């Protein structure tokens, strides 16, 4: 009858929306996706901006 | 031929009702964490001594 009984991310029943995207989520570039909203913001912690990003 | 109870030499003194997991060298002990659970006793024993359990 097994030894593990290896649950999923969905099975935590009271995990929150952004807490599951990010359990499931395998890169600090994906955390980042998911935790930055503001696309300016995003792209400097990125290292990563176009001339508009660094106007923001 | 599937047994609901195993005779199982304790390695460590094994209370009554106590959850049992593998211990050094194969012999039965205490344990206090979910999942190395195997069984629990119905005996008390010493150490060395046969212990009674019943398998979950």
């Amino acid at each position: 009858r097994s030894k593990e009984i290896s649950i999923e991310v969905e099975d935590i029943k009271d995990a929150g929306d952004t807490g599951k995207r990010l359990l499931k989520i395998n890169t600090p570039s994906g955390a980042r996706n998911i935790i930055i909203e503001n696309e300016d913001a995003k792209a400097l912690i990125n290292g990563e901006t176009t001339n508009t990003n660094k106007k923001n | 031929y599937p047994l609901a109870a195993w005779q199982v030499i304790a390695g460590s003194d094994i209370k009554v009702g106590d959850n049992l997991t593998t211990g050094k060298d194969g012999t039965a002990v205490p344990t206090d964490d979910p999942s190395t659970v195997f069984g629990y006793a119905v005996e008390e024993a010493q150490e060395g001594q046969l212990v009674t359990l019943v398998i979950s």
